[PDB]
């Protein structure tokens, strides 16, 4: 059933949670999170993310 | 004398509702494997003995 | 510093020199939660300074432990206890002995069947049952009382209770209870606002059989 | 009680209070019908809608604009945070001191709201409470003509 | 026995009841202590029917009886666990009751005035209630435990200009000029 | 104090480790302005959690859904009570292939209340008494001794000691007059009221602290303790004995909810390393003392309620000592569905009275909703 | 609801019978050192050498004891070699 | 004294809703 | 005067009897004065501490049929 | 008066066992036939 | 024993008394950088005391007089001190506050304006002064009648809400409310207070040229303005405020428990700089070459040494009999299989 | 300091980057980057190990020593005890009297 | 109970 | 071997848990019958009948006769000392 | 002179109590003296 | 005994110098 | 020591300066064998402290404030303590009162701009 909906979440580049203006994002959690996308998420700068 | 007998198989677990003052902080691999091990047999040991 | 360029020494104290390694206070770990890192920062509550530490000596104040013993004549006599069974008084004809027995069982005596109520303030079950924990439909007997938590345990002893109407001037709907030995004021209460109070009082293998049914 | 409001409604105190009348849970068919709306087809009133006791709802913000810092629960009984405890009632010592401890929000922005209250009583303050010292249970009226008042 | 609004049979005395049907009740702390006692009664028949499944091979030998001896399960089902029951049917009885009368008030009220202020002229909604089911859209008081982030106060924690370091290995790094502090007198 | 002025130190650098400091651009290890005890960054213990704990960020979670993924309401309405966030929690539970499927809101009052120190302390003070071995705290009491009952020599006329019946405390073969016995140690009474409190101010700050992680299902391909390091290692755990551990709180899948641990991993959860996989609740019973003033004369004991907590409860040592937490939901619909009628209980009543209107009150028995899960 | 005697558990190693303390304190035993290298009041600390006291060691060191003395025969082996932890392995250098 | 001061024909035992002469009116002031 | 003299001699004794350790005023009636084992205005220990400190005024003190309280 | 009063329903009735005398219980003990083992047996007021 | 105080009593030791640093804006910033954006033996001694007089005079009325004491304060201190100082900056800003009491405000702004060009061109100047270098340019710009430019107080706090650590004023006063042991006499030592407005003065003029940026909005008439200036001014003072906040210790008297003052008055972290440097955010720096262990997968990282063996896990049932290492057997070939890359 | 020239040369500063006690690893970041301003010609070398020889020790270019416990001692107090080693020179004890207020 | 009898 | 290291080998009694005494003790009842404790919270006075008041009676002063009457409060000095063995239930 | 450690910690070579605060009046209580609770120049009257 | 403080000299007594001349009246000590 | 203690005076050597009013002339009499005292005509204190011929004294108090060091003598060391408590009060309240009527002025302002903005 999650299949289902687990493939109807087109977005192949993180949403606007993927946000730090708040605070510094999880190494660890974005190579969890990896999968449910393609662009590769891991890569993060020294700076807080701009959100592209 | 009276020790609240009507609770001794009346917990939702096997550990529940038994006096054991002898803990420890931290059991170990084996002194875990002895420890519920030991729950079940004092309420089978006791079963089968008031059975018997 | 009357001047920037010549700053004052750094040369401490024994105000700064000798100090300790900040612990966590429970506000340090109330604002920043990041710290309580381990099971050592879950320090007791702060009323709690510590274990007993002196002796607290009657007459002069707490002394310390390996201090002097020469003014506990008193204190090593203290620690002993009270004499038991032994009259308190022990010269001037003891206080007790003095007055007069009355009442041969006593002056508040409870015998086998005394008839003492707990009181069960009109305005608690008025209270209530606008709270919401008692349905006003329902004739409130004892069992809704104790059932919903109104009344616990430890205060319904036999014979039930006594309705007290206490600084209630009015009661606005009409109420229906089923309790012992309502108030007059409390009766002429309930049955102006078109409810009544018909006083139950059951024997003991009443009060159970109404609380356990 | 009008006597202590006045001793609150004379303070100088910011999230203002209601007005004294509007505050009162205690005032056609006939009159005018009770308040617990029973209606016309034959009275059917609705449970918990008056009170002789005293309890009703809290009456809500003072006024829209402001936004109150702190916010005191009510008790899982209803009755307010306020309880007049005793310093060492093992000897039955006569003096006595309040707690307050159902609130969550800045105790500080409310505990510096007590001070304009009692000016004299040494109020202190803790994680989940706030203790105010010497105060009886006259005092415990206080604060709920005030804690009323802020509309909670 | 009294426990429902039958009145106990402590009216011998013919003590009628009239001015009836007149309150609708929500039944909101009852189907509360049903909601705790239907948990009961199936957390009893969890017990009443607790059976050997001995997870290690040293006191395996009872893995087919129940935990407690017959005479105990035959008594314990019949001293706490029926009477749970009965303890959760009173509720569903002082519920299912109250009910059929709420079930009464609301067709003879909806019809007087409104069908719109009807449902309101049986509410509860308290100005505050945004307070403990959507807090988000409740703003007239400040009812955080963490008051120093509510968005009226969020103005108090600093926004430390942050930065990574991978020569470190990625560890995030305050860029902040430590202020030299206090030191003697 | 400030004895030993000289001899501590070697005015030498070991030709290894030993290194001057450079300047102030110079990164120190170790170095941090705040007082921790156990410097932790975020490679040593790292935060499974989608931002790392910032002071900004209420909580280290989605504070809202996000849209890729499917969102999971919580299994029971959700009211927030006297201590709770009042701030929307959503944490994204893990696939047991390292991989993050579905997020899943959770309960604001278990996970959602907020900490202070000293209402956590009545349940580690619990534990690290609770957790004595009581029985080995015997004694040797002044009677218990053997030795003669009678003075060999009258004291008369020598110089001599005022001493005879010399079992007492002071001589090398005697024993106390006011010993440790067990039956005189107090194993403290908690109650539920306080050890519930007293875990979700835990299992909440080990939300804050973002060391809170969900499993879809803790299970494992066969029970052989390797196919759990296996496990362990795709996950990223560390039950080394060093390497901050994890706690399992084992409630089964989300469909198939269980307290008895899927037997699978309870037969895995046997490595020497540093994990304890503790029961899916918060509560317990209440406490009781059948022998209150002296009942039974015989009972070994310790004074104080005969119905302690058991060792493998949620407590607050061994939430401390585990860095990492991991739930499966099939604990989360244990822990509200056990919170539920508890958490209703304390709203106040002109709240308590609008549940019926907003759907928190559907009671099963009355078949105003089908049963839930 | 009273809130249990810490008193001195899990810090620190049992006290020794003062004059004060309630009737729950449990100090420790007659005729037993508090601090087990204290045999005099001048014997210094052990270098390399500790006692574990409290539950099973997690990580147990040839040369640490454990409910015994020392043997210069079983606690280090090798005096040559010279043991440690790393990434909680018992290695020796 | 309540029943004159109210103005109204004396009444006894002036039951308690009448009694506190609805909220003891205040003597009219 | 006639509406004290009922208000006095209808109520119970009891209500007359010394009631407390602390007269209404505060001081401690110890025994030996027969004067004052008569306590008719009733005590209230927990009650009154408002007053003589806040400022708050003497019009809060009184009763509704004016008379003062006593704390 | 002395023995006045209103004693509970299995309180010892006004002179119970007393006999129209002083303490005229205590001599009317011997002429019990069997008494028990713990039986008012003698004890001079000291520190009573 | 009660005090009289009238034979000399020397001060008492209190941390209320701490040489606290002037306030130095950073490094690695100027001040135009931001304001755009928006020794011989000189007798400092005679003068210190004849600037104060000035103050007294400024601060009583007689603003004229108390001209010409600024002036000759203004000549020794530029004699003394070299070109951009700071303190030769603090003088001729009190003496451009002194023309503007005497509607000199010709001299005023100009004397005003040069502090600006002695404080910029310094290296650290003190945001003490800088503050109060625009908040009197500030002043005087609307004495001049300039109705907008005299509110770059707005600027004057554009400074202390961006370069001032408004919990570095009370790091040790916060603290003081536990070192009172006793509650019913000398209790005062329970809640000692120390007012902002003492132990802060650039948060003092930062409060002021709101204040009287308040009053310009106010003639002016501009509404939206006078809120962004308290919206501004209340997130200022209870910022401050904030980092004042402790919960009480033990409320009762405490007895004998001496050595706790070392605890109390110590280094605690003012909840802005709890906040701030929280470790979650400023990682630890922690480099495993110093430690003994890493996480699984960096496990060579570690303290380097002389030949190794990796004997087992260090379990210690390996000192009992041969039947418990008969158990116990596969626990390390199964420990390097959770090692393992 | 001596003719303009401090007496001191060294101070080592044990400790451990991750043990226990942070009052040095709280020192380091706080203090030790300011006092390293007025004082540059200090040699301050500092040395991690896992029992931190818990001494502050200043090496003074006399070639004596002189050490400083810093047990259970916060940061504010190890600032001092820093500026307690550069201000002496350890060169002589005298006690302060009248005998000692002329040193020649 | 056997009470404790002094 | 260490506490006695002979005392310690051969057995001796060993003790066991001491019994408890009735927990209602000290609420004896030459009090239950003299006095009786009335007031309200923190004001407990033990009001104690006459002393005079059965003995010795023909001759006794008329005005005196009847202070023998009153409920008259203990004075507090025997209050604490009777009320001092109620209060050790729970000390400290 | 000998001044040690105080307020009140005067003299300290006499001998006398320091801290004793010699102004407060003396607490006579039950003796019997004209000196008694009175204020220094009621000592005249001692037929009160 | 009558072991009271402020019964004699608290703790004891001790004969320093400032005592056993300057005694109580400054005469002052019979011996010493 | 009374009289002393109405004096100002406790050690040897202490020095006060007492007014020549009439309680004090007694109490200074009473213990004229203890002090040693020295009059002084108030022109000849005018001029010992200098002081304009014409500026009176009972303006020059009105001046300090009347919570000098050791503010008042109240009845006993407690007193003392709670008077000197609340004066550490009314610093902490008069914070308060001013961090309030910044927020009372911008909430009658926040009130105008709503009001306004509907016109």
């Amino acid at each position: 059933a999650m299949e289902s909906q687990r493939q109807a979440r087109r977005r192949d580049a993180p949403s606007e949670w993927y946000d730090e203006t708040e605070g510094p994002l999880n190494p660890r959690f974005l190579a969890s999170m990896q999968s449910n996308y393609t662009q590769v998420i891991t890569e993060l700068p020294s700076s807080p993310v701009t959100g592209r | 004398g009276f020790t609240m007998k009507y609770k001794r198989g009346t917990g939702l677990w096997d550990e529940d509702h038994v006096n054991d003052f002898d803990a420890n902080k931290y059991l170990s691999a084996r002194s875990t494997m002895r420890w519920y091990y030991g729950m079940e047999r004092l309420q089978t040991r006791n079963n089968m003995n008031a059975r018997r | 510093e009357f001047d920037a360029d010549h700053p004052l020494p750094v040369v401490g104290t024994r105000l700064n020199e000798r100090t300790t390694t900040h612990k966590w206070s429970h506000w340090d770990q109330y604002i920043n939660p990041q710290i309580t890192q381990s099971w050592m920062y879950l320090t007791q509550t702060p009323e709690y300074v510590g274990p007993r530490s002196g002796h607290n000596v009657i007459k002069m104040g707490w002394m310390k432990i390996g201090g002097s013993w020469k003014y506990s004549r008193s204190y090593n006599d203290a620690r002993r206890g009270f004499a038991k069974g032994q009259w308190q008084e022990r010269k001037m004809t003891p206080r007790f002995m003095l007055a007069p027995r009355v009442s041969a069982g006593g002056p508040r005596n409870r015998y086998e069947g005394k008839a003492s109520f707990s009181r069960l303030s009109l305005s608690k079950l008025l209270w209530a049952v606008d709270t919401g924990r008692l349905n006003p439909n329902e004739t409130i007997t004892l069992y809704h009382l104790r059932n919903a938590k109104v009344i616990a345990d430890r205060e319904v002893v036999w014979p039930g209770m006594v309705l007290l109407a206490g600084n209630v001037e009015r009661v606005p709907y009409p109420l229906h209870i089923e309790l012992q030995n309502a108030s007059a004021k409390a009766i002429q209460l309930l049955e102006e606002a078109g409810g009544s109070f018909t006083n139950v009082y059951m024997s003991h293998e009443g009060l159970y059989q109404e609380l356990h049914p | 009680r009008s006597d202590i409001y006045d001793e609150l409604l004379k303070l100088p105190l910011r999230y203002a209070l209601h007005d004294f009348r509007t505050l009162q849970a205690h005032i056609h068919a006939s009159s005018g019908l009770s308040s617990a709306s029973p209606d016309a087809p034959a009275y059917y009133a609705v449970a918990g809608r008056d009170s002789a006791v005293g309890y009703a709802p809290p009456l809500g913000p003072a006024d829209p604009v402001d936004v109150i810092p702190f916010f005191v629960h009510r008790s899982s009984n209803g009755h307010l945070p306020g309880k007049v405890y005793s310093m060492n009632a093992k000897t039955l010592m006569p003096a006595f001191y309040m707690r307050i401890q159902n609130i969550e929000g800045d105790m500080f922005r409310f505990e510096e709201e007590l001070m304009k209250i009692f000016p004299t009583k040494k109020i202190f303050v803790r994680s989940h409470s706030v203790y105010v010292y010497n105060v009886n249970l006259d005092g415990r009226a206080v604060l709920h003509h005030w804690l009323l008042g802020l509309g909670f | 026995s009294g426990a429902v609004g039958r009145g106990s049979f402590h009216s011998v005395v013919a003590g009628a009841n009239p001015r009836r049907i007149p309150t609708y009740y929500n039944s909101a702390y009852e189907l509360i202590q049903l909601h705790r006692a239907h948990r009961e009664v199936t957390r009893n028949f969890l017990v009443r029917d607790k059976v050997f499944d001995n997870k290690f091979p040293g006191c395996s030998l009872a893995n087919g009886l129940f935990k407690m001896v017959p005479n105990k399960r035959g008594n314990f089902h019949t001293r706490e666990l029926t009477e749970s029951i009965r303890h959760r049917t009173i509720w569903g009885q002082r519920i299912q009751q109250q009910r059929t009368i709420n079930a009464a008030i609301l067709e003879d009220a909806t019809k007087v005035l409104s069908p719109a202020q009807m449902e309101d002229r049986f509410s509860y909604r308290t100005p505050d209630a945004a307070a403990y089911f959507s807090p988000q859209e409740y703003t007239a008081a400040n009812n955080w435990p963490n008051y120093w982030q509510h968005p009226t106060e969020k103005h108090v924690v600093p926004k430390p200009r942050w930065r990574r370091e991978p020569e470190l290995g990625g560890i995030t790094r305050v860029r902040d000029a430590v202020a030299t502090p206090i030191a003697d007198y | 104090y400030d004895s030993r002025s000289s001899g501590v130190h070697d005015v030498a650098p070991r030709d290894g480790v030993d290194f001057m400091y450079e300047g102030p651009q110079q990164v120190l290890p170790g170095a941090h302005p705040l007082p921790l005890f156990h410097p932790d960054n975020s490679v040593t213990r790292p935060p499974v959690s989608p931002y790392l704990p910032s002071p900004q960020r209420p909580h280290p979670y989605f504070t809202t859904e996000l849209p890729e993924l499917p969102h999971f309401q919580t299994t029971r309405p959700i009211v927030y009570t006297v201590g709770t966030m009042k701030q929307r929690i959503v944490a994204p539970v893990f696939d047991l292939a390292n991989n993050v499927t579905h997020t899943r809101e959770l309960d604001p009052f278990i996970f959602g209340f907020y900490p202070e120190t000293e209402e956590m302390a009545k349940n580690l003070s619990y534990w690290l008494v609770r957790c004595q071995n009581f029985s080995s705290k015997w004694d040797y009491e002044n009677r218990e001794i053997w030795r003669k009952a009678k003075k060999n020599w009258p004291n008369t006329g020598m110089g001599m000691a005022r001493v005879g019946d010399r079992k007492n405390h002071a001589h090398p073969w005697g024993a106390h007059s006011k010993p440790v016995k067990p039956w005189n140690l107090l194993m403290p009474t908690m109650d539920v009221k306080t050890w519930s409190k007293s875990n979700r101010m835990l299992v909440t700050l080990k939300m804050l602290q973002g060391k809170l992680q969900i499993v879809e299902r803790l299970t494992l391909p066969e029970p052989t303790q390797e196919a759990y390091l296996q496990l362990c290692r795709t996950m990223g755990w560390d039950v080394r004995h060093k390497g901050g551990g994890a706690l399992f709180m084992d409630g089964g899948s989300r469909l198939t909810p269980s307290s008895e641990y899927d037997r699978a991993f309870f037969f895995g959860s046997f490595f020497n390393g540093r994990n304890k996989l503790v029961r899916p609740t918060l509560l317990c019973d209440e406490p009781y003392d059948y022998n209150r003033t002296s009942s039974k004369a015989r009972t070994k004991g310790p004074k104080g309620q005969k119905n302690p907590i058991p060792i493998n409860r949620f407590n607050a040592y061994d939430a401390l000592t585990h860095d990492t937490l991991i739930i499966t939901e099939g604990a989360l619909l244990q822990l509200e569905d056990e919170m539920y009628t508890h958490k209703l209980a304390m709203l106040p009543p002109h709240i308590r009275a609008q549940l019926p209107e907003r759907g928190f009150l559907d009671s099963e028995v009355l078949g105003d909703v089908p049963p839930a899960l | 609801p009273k809130p249990a005697p810490r008193y001195n558990i899990g810090l620190r190693p049992a006290p020794k019978r003062q004059n004060v303390g309630g009737q729950f304190l449990a100090t420790q035993k007659h005729y037993a050192r508090e601090l087990w290298y204290k045999r005099q009041y001048y014997s210094t600390r052990p270098f390399a050498i500790q006692k574990h006291m409290g539950s099973t060691p997690r990580i147990l060191l040839d040369r640490t004891l454990w409910r015994s003395c020392w043997l210069t025969k079983s606690n280090l082996p090798d005096v040559n070699r010279w043991e440690k932890v790393v990434n909680s392995q018992r290695v020796t250098e | 004294d309540l029943c004159a001061k109210m103005r109204l024909p004396l009444e006894h035992p002036l039951p308690l809703s009448r009694r506190s002469q609805y909220a003891a009116i205040h003597r009219v002031r | 005067e006639i509406e004290a003299l009922l208000e006095f001699h209808a109520m119970r004794p009891e209500k007359l009897r010394v009631r407390a350790r602390h007269r209404p005023d505060g001081s401690v009636n110890m025994g030996d004065d027969p004067n004052f084992w008569a306590q008719a205005l009733p005590t209230r220990a927990m009650d009154g501490s408002m007053q003589r400190g806040l400022g708050w005024s003497r019009r809060t003190t009184m009763g509704a049929n004016g008379v003062p309280v006593v704390y | 008066t002395r023995s006045s009063g209103v004693r509970g329903p299995h309180m010892q009735l006004m002179q119970e066992r007393l006999d129209q005398k002083g303490f005229g219980w205590k001599r009317k003990s011997r002429s019990l036939w069997q008494q028990d083992v713990a039986t008012a047996g003698f004890r001079p007021h000291r520190y009573f | 024993i009660t005090r009289l105080y009238t034979s000399y009593f020397k001060g008492e030791l209190f941390p209320n008394q701490l040489a606290r640093p002037l306030e130095r804006l950073p490094r690695g910033v100027s001040l135009a950088a931001a304001r755009k954006g928006q020794r011989p033996y000189v007798p400092l001694g005679e003068v210190a005391k004849l600037e104060l007089q000035g103050d007294y005079l400024t601060e009583g009325g007689l603003h004229q007089e108390a001209l010409e004491y600024y002036g000759v304060v203004a000549k020794a201190y530029e004699l003394a001190y070299p070109k951009d100082h700071p303190q030769v900056a603090g003088i001729r800003l009190k003496l451009a506050g002194a023309f503007r009491r005497t509607g000199r405000l010709t001299s005023s702004k100009a004397n005003c304006e040069a502090v600006l060009q002695m404080l910029d061109s310094a290296v650290q100047p003190p945001l003490e002064l800088i503050v109060e270098a625009l908040f009197e340019l500030g002043l005087t710009s609307e004495a001049m009648s300039d109705a907008a430019a005299g509110t770059v107080f707005e600027e004057a706090v554009a400074l202390v809400d961006m370069f001032h650590n408004s919990g570095q004023s009370h790091k040790m006063l916060r603290l003081l409310p536990r070192l009172g042991r006793r509650f019913n006499l000398n209790f005062e030592e329970k809640f000692v207070y120390f007012s902002p407005f003492d132990y802060d003065r650039v948060f003092a003029l930062a409060d002021q040229c709101l204040e009287r940026a308040e009053v310009f909005y106010q003639a002016r008439n501009d509404r939206a303005g006078v809120m962004r200036v308290l919206q501004q001014r209340k997130e200022l003072i209870d910022k401050k405020f904030f980092n004042m906040r402790d919960f009480a210790g033990r409320i009762h008297t405490m007895r004998g428990h001496w050595k706790r003052r070392a605890q109390v008055l110590t280094n605690a972290p003012t909840p802005d700089e709890l906040l701030r440097y929280s470790p979650t955010i400023h990682q630890v720096y922690r480099d495993f070459k110093y430690e003994l262990n890493a996480p699984i997968g960096r496990e060579k990282e570690v303290q380097p040494g002389v030949n190794r063996v990796v004997h087992d896990m260090g379990n210690p049932y390996r000192r009992s009999g041969v039947r418990s290492q008969r158990m116990f057997r596969d626990a390390e070939k199964n420990f390097e299989k959770y090692i393992r890359a | 300091s001596r003719n303009g020239e401090l007496c001191l040369q060294r101070i080592i500063v044990s400790y451990s980057p991750n043990k226990g006690n942070p009052a040095m690893r709280q020192f380091m970041a706080t203090h030790l980057p300011e006092f390293h301003r007025q004082y540059p010609q200090v040699k301050i070398d500092i040395r991690p190990r896992q029992w931190p020889e818990s001494s502050i020790t200043g090496i003074y270019r006399d070639g004596s020593e002189k050490a400083y416990s810093i047990r259970f001692l916060s940061s504010m107090g190890i600032n001092v005890r820093f500026h307690r080693l550069v201000n002496e020179g350890n060169d002589y004890n005298h006690s302060f009297s009248a005998s000692h207020l002329h040193l020649q | 109970r056997f009470y404790r009898p002094l | 071997p260490k506490a006695g290291c002979e005392e310690i080998t051969r057995q001796g009694r060993r003790v066991v848990l001491k019994p408890q005494e009735y927990f209602a003790q000290h609420r004896m009842q030459v009090w239950q019958m003299r006095f009786k404790e009335m007031g309200p919270p923190f004001s407990r006075v033990w009001v104690a009948l006459g002393g005079k008041m059965r003995r010795r009676r023909i001759g006794r002063q008329i005005d005196v006769k009847d202070m023998r009457y009153y409920w008259r409060p203990i004075e507090p000095q025997y209050q604490r000392l009777y009320m001092s063995r109620l209060r050790i239930k729970d000390h400290s | 002179a000998s001044t040690a450690k105080g307020y009140m910690n005067r003299v300290m070579v006499y001998a006398h109590r320091r801290r004793k605060a010699r102004y407060l009046a003396p607490k006579n209580a039950h003796v019997r003296s004209p000196l008694a609770h009175k204020m220094p120049e009621e000592y005249g009257n001692t037929w009160d | 005994r009558a072991q009271h403080p402020n019964a004699g000299t608290r703790f004891g007594r001790v004969y320093n110098r400032g005592f056993v001349r300057y005694g109580f009246g400054g005469f002052g000590m019979s011996v010493y | 020591n009374r009289m002393l203690r109405e004096l100002r005076l406790e050690f040897m050597g202490q020095t006060t300066v007492v007014p020549d009013i009439p309680p004090v002339r007694k109490r200074i009499w009473r213990v004229r064998h203890v002090v040693r005292v020295d009059q002084l005509d108030l022109d000849e204190a005018k001029a010992l402290i200098g002081i304009p011929e014409h500026i009176s004294f009972r303006d020059l108090a009105g001046q300090i404030p009347p919570t000098f060091g050791r503010g008042g003598s109240v009845a006993n060391p407690h007193m003392r303590s709670k008077m000197n408590f609340m004066r550490l009060r009314r610093m902490r309240l008069r914070d308060v009162m001013h961090r309030d009527q910044l927020e009372k002025r911008l909430l009658e302002e926040r009130h105008h701009a709503l009001q306004q903005q509907q016109q």
